[PDB]
């Protein structure tokens, strides 16, 4: 419970702060 | 055309798996 | 279906009691009522549940809309039967055997009695080990019958003085349970690998 | 005016629905209705209890007579006097209100609270017109009203005054206890019981005592317990006062049963006779039934039923019947017996109570990224 | 009242006496974790629904 | 978000636990239950 | 026209000017993601279905006078869009058209010209290059189209501009889905079509016509990959086979195609209500709950929506198969009214041992039970009006006598008393077990459920669910 939950919710914080930074980028190329 | 873009969709397959091993592979080693 | 009920054979009686369930599988259904029918839904309601077809009983009632509660006592007769193998009530399942609308059931309901009686057995071959022939007539049935010889020769359960020997029917467990080791030392492994070697 | 005016509303509650009870309510209150010019309500109050008298139209004119006394007062005011906010057109017009507070319905008294609320600039004024709306949703429990001005009085108003809040902590579990929270935030802040004068904003001092030592049992066991209301002596004064409420507490903590069911017979009996009752009688007693039966239970892992049939009460068979009922109820952790008659217990060690609470709280967590895993990824 | 770890038995009559287990530090700081964890995941919950 | 499977479509407030438990087993809990002892 | 009238002139022009430019900005932008970065599945395609789903139904119901939708009609009536320059003549007819359907009056459509307004638009040079704006431009008409409802040679407008769009999606299934994969769009499209057209044999004879061309679609699905067409298609071909009260079961315990193995938390959770159906009528009773449990935990954001309303009502039904009940109607609804009062009525005499009062519900509310399909629970329920006695006895008392089990459990005969007990062993309801010597009815052994290795296996599953989060966000994630 502590080594395997915690470390998939930093993996899924990388998620959010990935899919944000990628279409922010993206819709904003033009 | 219909049988250039075959082999030309397979080079490229075989090439593509080449650069993803030894990426793999690469950053192993570089761990250390 | 008529003639083989009455010839007693079992593949067929299935197998024509089919393709007449496939002729009410109609798609383009006009067909004037054959007054046939509810009965031989009720041959086919109890067979199946004679041998043991509880799920595909229950699957099969779905086509009625209303002769099952309103009338229709051929197919009232297995859903009521099928009602009381649920609660608590054997007895009055073999008591309620010589009621029938139709023709007798015969080839049904012995069967059907005789997938009762083992489940009778199956409950009083246990360990528990010893009653008397007093229990014979209540647990299993019948004031001295041929079926206490029946018994006698098929199974034990000999009547000695005056006391049925049923064996212990108990088992040994022989257990460690740390014997899952291997799989458990296995177990851990995988763990440890999809942990790492996505790099 | 609003001030002795809720024991009016306990004898509304008392002779309307016990139906027996027809006999001392009205002897009390309709002499009492024909004082204080009580005109507005008691038209159906009237219907329910006895049905007609002709002093209505004797005080119709006479309520007609002090609200046109004081309407041509503060419309003489308004058109002569030119002060505003909190002038003498303010206090008249509160006057009409709490002319009507006292007399009429609560719409004509709401309307004009609301009318005199955006014409203040102080909040003590302001608090006081939130204090008229909370009492006069608690005449009526209407528990739209009084969710609304609550936290009006918490954000809107008291980040200023101070020690005329301790006269709405008793309002907030007064709330409490005519709610179903008889459990932990009625028993916390009634534990400062420093508030002693029988006011308007201390409806009554005694009462309030069984009010705080009746929920009191319920929010602990034993962290304490003993401190804040046995150990406390501020409390311990006014229950010196009633007996029948000490002899309650003390059956309890020195393990007294069959004293305490004798004890717990009158409570209920005489919580009867209350107006924010509904949620007390049926879910308070079998929750201290099943207090009781715990601690007991406790101390002990061998009992026999048939102990409980003197140290206890006695019926060898209500015992029986009752514990089946609770144990099948998930509650009160031990195992009833038959023939042996032996009321084996069951608790949990630390690792079976630990164990539990992770594979709850584990799939709680599980579940809760199961599902934002899929708004994610489409 | 705490003062003695033992239990009674109106069966027998009979006083037993035993001990206490003091190893619920581990389990105990695992499950406050796991109230630690689930505000986190109520902050990546709205985080996601804030925008996409 | 429809599925097309719509077709068709303290009072009460906290009870329905402590309802679900007792409903109806004398409520007045005291002509029976604390009178046992005229019977003992 | 004084009342009404004057408020007629805003409802067509900023629904004409921004909600056209919903689908020019999308249809305009899922193009071009079809062309470059194809895997547009974290894209706009999602939402714009959740929208088609949700907005474009109440954005507009008629066909919106005033040239609105009655003027997408005369708009795409003229489409070419072949070449780059004739995509350019036409972006310049995107800003001419849309103008004079803002100002003046084109092609007033008055619910009659539908065919005329399938040729036209389908003919003047429309592509299979943009088939997902053909497919969406036909698709979307379906909707004023049906839900005008009038019905009056509006079947034939129905079913002529399904199969002209089922003619194109099969255009697009045997003939160069270059990178493009319409399936995405054409699911729901298919299912869009279907939820009316079977509609259309509910005013009208049986639906079986359906199921024959949809086992077709479901055979030229699975066959290229699944990417949601084996899932969607799956639950439509299970409704009415479900939906008819022949025999009808079997047919699904015998379809293994059970899995479509991501469903995007909407499919996934209907899925499960059908499955759940099935297996209680086979007296799978444990498993069906649980995945009823499943059904009804994952998609409760709604709004009082109707199938939540029947989800939670089977589920306590086959939990009174299995002797618990919990807490229901803690949630009233608006619609929850009507469907609290027979079921909780029926659970209080079900917890109760009482039986006329339960024949008393069956005759008082049978009409609303044969409504909702669960005609069998009165062969099956009183089964478990002693199964819940006997499991609450099992779990409150430890060792029972069984002459004192049949005068609490009613049963009026000590001897039976075995029977009961044996059909509840036999079958699992308690781990108890019976001496047959002198009425003892002893329970388990005692609690070891710490020190016999189960605390392992519930923690071998939470580490193959969490740290497969773990790997499958990681992939999920980094796209560039």
């Amino acid at each position: 419970y502590l080594a395997s939950l915690i470390r998939s919710v930093v993996a899924l914080h990388n998620l959010i702060n990935n899919k944000i930074a990628n279409r922010d980028a993206e819709k904003k190329e033009g | 055309d219909l049988y250039s873009r075959y082999k030309k969709l397979q080079q490229e397959l075989e090439f593509l798996e080449v650069q993803e091993e030894y990426i793999k592979d690469e950053q192993k080693n570089l761990k250390k | 279906a008529q003639w083989s009920i009455l010839r007693k054979d079992i593949p067929s009686f299935e197998r024509y009691m089919a393709q007449l369930k496939c002729y009410y599988f109609d798609y383009k259904e006009q067909l004037p009522e054959s007054a046939y029918m509810h009965q031989l839904l009720g041959l086919n309601l109890l067979f199946l549940l004679s041998q043991n077809r509880v799920a595909e009983f229950h699957t099969e009632l779905e086509r009625l809309p209303a002769k099952d509660i309103q009338t229709n006592v051929y197919i009232k007769h297995p859903v009521s039967l099928e009602q009381y193998l649920m609660e608590g009530s054997y007895n009055k399942v073999f008591l309620a055997k010589g009621n029938i609308p139709a023709e007798s059931y015969t080839f049904f309901i012995d069967i059907l009695l005789d997938t009762i009686r083992d489940e009778i057995a199956g409950c009083i071959e246990k360990a528990y080990e010893k009653i008397l022939f007093t229990e014979a007539t209540r647990i299993l049935f019948f004031n001295t019958p041929k079926k206490m010889t029946d018994y006698a020769k098929k199974r034990g359960w000999v009547l000695g003085p005056n006391n049925y020997y049923s064996f212990a029917s108990q088992q040994q467990k022989p257990e460690d349970t740390t014997i899952p080791s291997t799989e458990l030392a296995k177990q851990v492994i995988e763990y440890a690998r999809q942990l790492e070697m996505i790099v | 005016p609003k001030n002795p005016d809720l024991r009016i509303a306990q004898l509304r509650f008392l002779l309307s629905l016990p139906e027996h009870r027809g006999d001392a309510a009205v002897r009390d209150e309709l002499m009492a209705a024909v004082r204080d010019n009580n005109m507005a309500p008691y038209y159906e109050a009237l219907c329910k209890s006895l049905d007609w008298q002709i002093d209505v139209d004797l005080l119709n004119k006479m309520k007609k007579a002090n609200e046109d006394e004081l309407k041509r007062l503060d419309e003489e005011l308004e058109d002569a006097e030119k002060n505003l906010g909190e002038s003498e057109i303010r206090d008249a017009m509160m006057a009409k209100a709490e002319y009507l507070c006292r007399i009429g319905d609560k719409e004509g008294a709401l309307t004009a609270f609301r009318k005199t609320y955006d014409k203040t600039v102080a909040l003590g004024h302001r608090l006081d017109i939130v204090f008229y709306l909370l009492r006069i949703g608690l005449f009526y429990m209407d528990n739209d009203l009084i969710t609304r001005n609550t936290e009006k009085a918490k954000s809107l108003i008291e980040e200023g005054g101070d020690w005329d809040r301790r006269n709405r902590l008793k309002v907030y579990q007064g709330l409490y206890c005519v709610a179903i929270r008889d459990f932990k935030q009625a028993a916390e802040l009634f534990l400062d019981t420093v508030s002693t004068f029988t006011s308007y904003e201390l409806m009554d001092y005694k009462t309030f005592v069984t009010y705080t030592v009746y929920v009191s049992m319920i929010a602990l066991e034993r962290p304490d317990l003993r401190e804040k209301v046995i150990k406390g002596a501020e409390i311990l004064e006014v229950l010196h006062s009633l007996p029948a409420v000490r002899q309650y507490l003390f059956s309890l903590y020195e393990c007294r049963y069959s004293v305490f069911f004798q004890s717990l017979a009158v409570v209920e009996q005489e919580m009867k006779k209350d107006w924010l009752f509904a949620p007390h009688y049926r879910y308070y007693v079998r929750e201290m039934r099943i207090h009781a039966y715990s601690q007991l239970l406790e101390s002990y892992r061998s009992l026999t039923l048939g102990y409980m049939a003197e140290a206890f009460g006695v019926g060898v068979e209500f015992i029986d019947q009752e514990l089946s009922r609770f144990i099948a109820a998930g509650r009160l952790h031990c195992k009833i017996d038959k023939v042996n008659e032996i009321v084996e217990t069951n608790r949990p060690d630390s690792k079976n109570w630990q164990y539990q609470e992770t594979i709850k709280k584990g799939d709680l967590l599980l579940n809760r990224v199961q599902k934002l895993s899929r708004v994610i990824n489409m | 009242d705490k003062k003695f770890h033992g239990i009674l038995d109106q069966g027998e009559g009979v006083l037993i006496i035993f001990d206490e287990p003091p190893v619920d530090k581990t389990y105990e700081a695992a499950l406050e974790t796991i109230q630690n964890m689930s505000k986190v995941v109520d902050s990546l919950y709205n985080k996601a629904k804030k925008l996409t | 978000m429809s599925e097309k499977k719509q077709p068709v479509d303290e009072d009460n407030w906290d009870d329905d636990n402590v309802e679900d438990d007792f409903s109806n087993q004398l409520r007045a809990e005291l002509e029976k239950h604390g009178y046992k002892m005229e019977t003992s | 026209p004084p009342g009404g009238g004057e408020q007629e002139p805003p409802p067509p022009p900023a629904p004409q000017d921004v909600e056209m430019k919903e689908e020019a900005a999308t249809g305009g932008g899922s193009t071009g993601e079809a062309d470059g970065k194809t895997a547009a599945a974290a894209a706009e395609h999602s939402q714009r279905e959740l929208d088609t789903v949700t907005l474009e139904d109440i954005k507009e119901h008629v066909k919106q006078l005033e040239k609105a939708v009655s003027g997408k009609e005369p708009r795409f009536v003229l489409r070419a869009l072949r070449m780059l320059p004739s995509t350019s003549r036409r972006l310049n007819h995107y800003v001419l058209y849309k103008a004079v359907q803002g100002f003046f009056t084109s092609n007033n459509a008055t619910r009659d010209f539908l065919l005329p307004f399938l040729e036209e638009p389908m003919d003047t040079e429309a592509d299979l290059q943009f088939r997902p704006r053909t497919g969406k431009a036909a698709s979307t008409p379906l909707l004023p189209e049906v839900e005008a409802y009038l019905q009056l040679l509006v079947v034939i407008f129905m079913m002529n501009s399904k199969r002209y769009k089922e003619a194109q999606k099969i255009s697009d299934d045997l003939m160069q889905k270059i990178s493009t994969q319409n399936r995405r769009a054409l699911d729901l499209v298919a299912a869009k079509c279907y939820y009316y057209h079977a509609r259309v044999y509910e005013f009208l004879d049986k639906l079986d016509v359906v199921r024959s061309f949809l086992h077709a679609r479901l055979r030229t699905a699975t066959l290229r990959h699944d990417a949601d067409g084996q899932a969607t298609l799956l639950n439509l071909l299970l409704r009415n086979y479900l939906h008819y009260s022949l025999y009808d079961q079997a047919e699904k315990l015998v379809s293994k195609s059970v899995f479509p193995e991501q469903a995007n938390n909407n499919e996934w959770a209907r899925y499960l209500y059908y499955t759940g159906r099935i297996k209680a009528i086979q007296l799978e009773y444990s498993e069906a709950r649980r995945t009823m449990t499943n059904a009804l935990r994952k998609a409760p954001q709604h709004t009082a929506v109707g199938f939540k309303q029947t989800v939670h009502k089977l589920l306590i039904v086959v939990e009174l198969l299995l002797g618990e009940i919990p807490d229901r109607l803690q949630f009233r609804q608006p619609s929850l009214k009507r469907s609290l009062m027979p079921y909780f009525l029926l659970t209080q005499a079900v917890r109760t041992g009482n039986l006329a009062k339960f024949n008393q519900v069956l005759d008082q509310f049978g009409e609303k039970f044969q409504a909702d399909g669960t005609y069998t629970l009165i062969i099956r329920l009183r089964h478990n009006v002693i199964k819940t006695g006997v499991r609450m006895i099992s779990l409150s008392y430890s060792r029972i006598s069984l002459a004192d089990i049949a005068q609490k459990l009613q049963l009026d005969s000590p001897e039976d008393a075995e029977f009961i007990v044996a059909k509840a062993i036999r079958d699992g309801v308690i781990e108890a077990s019976i001496n047959h010597e002198k009425g003892y009815v002893q329970s388990k052994e005692m609690i070891d459920i710490y020190s016999t290795r189960e605390p392992q296996l519930a923690f071998h599953q939470r580490i193959s669910f969490c740290l497969d989060i773990h790997n499958m966000s990681v992939k999920a994630m980094r796209f560039p």
